[PDB]
RNA sequence: UGUAACGGGGCUAAACCAUGCACCGAAGCUGCGGCAGCGACGCUUAUGCGUUGUUGGGUAGGGGAGCGUUCUGUAAGCCUGCGAAGGUGUGCUGUGAGGCAUGCUGGAGGUAUCAGAAGUGCGAAUGCUGACAUAAGUAACGAUAAAGCGGGUGAAAAGCCC
RNA sequence: CCCGGCGAGGGGAGUGAAAAAGAACCUGAAACCGUGUACGUACAAGCAGUGGGAGCACGCUUAGGCGUGUGACUGCGUACC
């Protein structure tokens, strides 16, 4: 498990935030930034700054190798709850959300 | 008298029931199978132990026609022959010994052949 | 009309196929041993070796 | 309740609704939907439900229970911590401390741990006879005919 | 202590050269199905999942004997109910082994269940001792 | 608007009729368990166990009976911080609401007795209070009408600014 | 103490019996979801089935017919009120 620096909370939905996690599984910790900073979305840049927070700690905090910590899973969760309004019908619809996200990175070793 | 609905409402639905799927979202896994529709699945077994057996009947009695028809000894017209003898009636399953007893089963036709044939 | 039809399950929420990313490679090239992009020499000042646009 | 009657608005022009009554006893911030009637009723025991073979438990138990000794005088009473010894002649130490007697004397410290309201003086209260083990009646001849109540 | 025959996949396929071609065909085209399930191989799994391989020899000699063979249409109209229509009769179509006058199983496993994967196992070539496009280990 | 009268496929006899005859064969009466009513027996008798007869689909009605989230009681009485208990699933137990147990947990609680009856045993009031799983990448994205660099500062400027 | 944005969140420390009591303070399930152990598996019909069982990730047995679920084959059927 080793390191889990998730970040809060974004403005985006968990759908756009989840679209990139699978790319960085298993075999990309050595050189993690290129796929994430050159796909310059408020998802990928967030998984970048997550990964960065998580692994700049790990090498110090344990004594492990910064190149063998295999970036094993990366999942996400929402919440708790947030609302705002835009009076489009001003008695019915009117009620936009922030489902928000926090990226459960889970890094681990080979 | 305060009720607040409890104790029994989930007991009559799942608890110990070894089953993991079950009719998906809106017809079940919400709640709506729990009270009035749970009978349905087991109710395919309500009769048909007696009705599906026909499907397999032909499998046993094959070893009393599959080689005999060639020698002419066709199972139902050979039975109006057999069932002249008040000692032989229960040919219906137990004759299944013919699919491996072959080389000595092959003489059981000789018995009465000069009268029975 | 109003949405009188089924939730976003399996055949819809599955659809990910062609919504995918472009799995870009990258060159280590210590001419710019930090601030470089995929093969794009520097993301800002437009350097390569000496004086080009506004580098050095 | 305070809750606004009766009715807010007419209920057309959307294509989905049920109700609008505000109260109605069903929904929210109310209430006792069964008319709010103070059920003030004294379920009436009759005259010869007490006369009335009522005392006859001491014929079923008949061995360990009705405990016939003497009158309510023998306690201090400033030290009911001492009572269980003055209770060895009806054997039961502290089990259920009554006697079914009459005269005003100092024995009534006998309720100090909770037990019963004692009631003592002639009108023994039927709910003392059902169903304790030491249904004690102790005293001398006031038991004759209607007196059996004691 | 069970009496049934799972899988069986497939134990008995009976590599028989169908000398029946034309000569008595309408007496055993009607029974290709009760063959690939039974009447000899009924000894195993006489209703389920199995396979079969007769050794085919010719096609256009369907024989069939009657007024049927010269006005009985075959239809398919495979697209948008076809519109414009097709009517070549059973001896004039049988001039090709195709999809409906050659297989017999199309008439006999008719919805597709039991039949849903073993479609070409009989080869569906035709041509006798000029062209044996079938098995090399000894046929029957 | 695809030949669409056995369901197919049209079988020159397999057939049509007439005489024989053996298998298939709803639930249908048989093996054999189990047994709610109304009767008849051996006898018992507070009353019942089995034999024997009629026979066991049951929303309008009268009969007749089972159990509970706990309130009002069985009860300084036995039980619990050595765990009193859910959502649950080791194992079966009854004709049934369900459990006596128990498995893995929680972290404080009960009626194997009968006595008590009414906030009274939910999924269908076009639901209801706060909602949102929901239409996808949900405006016409805010008229379609504006641009251009060279820089400057800086944690980040198509906007701030020369 | 450490890490990033002189930030969020974590990973140990620790007042604590506890951080599944952490200042989006309730010892806590309900609509929906992210990655995984195994599936059936991009020729689909027909309330997504209980069957009847072949062998599969796995866990018992000097062998001993199983303690597990997506459910190849396909049988049955139209669960409502």
């Amino acid at each position: 498990m080793e390191t889990i620096a998730k970040h809060r909370h974004a403005r985006s939905s968990a759908q756009k935030v989840r679209l990139v996690a699978d790319l960085i599984r298993g075999k990309k910790v050595s050189q993690a930034l290129d796929i994430l900073t050159y796909t310059n979305k408020k998802a990928a840049v967030l998984v970048k700054k997550v990964l960065e927070s998580a692994i700049a700690n790990a090498e110090h905090n344990d004594g492990a190798d910064i190149d063998d910590l295999k970036v094993t899973k990366i999942f996400v969760d929402e919440g708790p709850s947030m609302k705002r309004i835009m009076p489009r019908a001003k008695g019915r619809a009117d009620r936009i959300l922030k489902r928000t996200s926090h990226i459960t990175v889970v890094v681990s070793d080979r | 008298a305060r009720v607040k609905r409890g104790v029994i409402a989930r007991a009559r639905h799942k608890k110990i029931l070894k089953q993991a799927k079950g009719y998906y979202g809106a017809r079940s896994r919400v709640y709506r199978v729990a009270f009035q529709a749970v009978i349905k699945a087991g109710q395919y077994a309500y009769r048909d132990r007696r009705q599906r057996k026909r499907q397999f009947r032909q499998l046993w009695i094959a070893r009393i026609n599959a080689a005999a028809r060639q020698n002419g000894i066709s199972y139902s017209k050979f039975i109006n022959g057999l069932k002249k003898a008040s000692v032989e009636i229960d040919r219906k399953i137990l004759a299944d010994i013919a699919v491996f007893d072959k080389v000595a089963f092959t003489a059981l036709v000789e018995k009465a052949k000069a009268a029975l044939a | 009309a109003v949405q009188q039809n089924k939730p976003t399950r399996s055949k819809r929420g599955m659809r990910r196929s062609h919504d995918a990313l472009t799995a870009v490679t990258s060159l280590s090239v210590d001419k710019t041993s930090g601030e470089k992009h995929l093969r794009h020499h520097i993301t800002a000042d437009g350097y390569y070796r000496g004086r080009k646009v506004i580098a050095k | 309740v305070t809750g606004s009657g009766k009715k807010p608005w007419r209920q057309k022009g959307t294509g989905r609704a049920r109700s609008g009554s505000i109260k109605s006893p069903i929904w929210r911030s109310g209430g006792v939907t069964f008319a709010a009637r103070p059920q003030d009723h004294s379920q009436k025991v009759n005259k010869k439900m007490y006369r009335g073979a009522l005392k006859s438990i001491l014929s079923e138990l008949v061995r360990q229970d009705r405990l016939i000794v003497v009158e309510k005088f023998s306690v201090e009473a400033p030290k009911t911590k001492l009572l269980a010894q003055k209770l060895k002649d009806m054997a039961l130490e502290d089990v259920l401390i009554i006697t079914g007697e009459l005269d005003e004397n100092l024995f009534l410290a006998a309720r100090n741990l909770h037990k019963v309201d004692v009631r003592d003086a002639t009108g023994i209260d039927p709910v003392s006879l059902i169903a304790f083990d030491k249904v004690v009646m102790t005293a001398d001849a006031v038991k004759q005919v209607e007196e059996m109540l004691a | 202590m069970k009496t049934f025959t799972a899988k069986p996949e497939t134990v008995k396929r009976d590599w028989y050269v169908v000398d029946a071609t034309g000569k008595t065909l309408g007496r055993l085209a009607t029974e290709l199905a009760r063959r690939l399930r039974g009447k000899h191989k009924a000894e195993y799994t006489p209703h389920v999942d199995t396979g079969d391989y007769i050794i085919v020899l010719n096609a256009d000699k369907v024989a069939v004997t009657g007024n049927k063979r010269t006005d009985k249409v075959y239809y398919h109209h495979t697209g948008h109910i076809g519109g414009i229509k097709q009517a070549t009769f059973e001896e004039m179509i049988a001039r090709r082994p195709e999809r409906v006058i050659e297989i017999a199983v199309k008439g006999m496993l008719p919805k597709g269940p039991l039949g849903r994967a073993m479609f070409r196992k009989l080869k569906v070539y035709a041509g006798n001792e000029h062209n044996h496009a079938a098995q090399q280990p000894q046929v029957l």
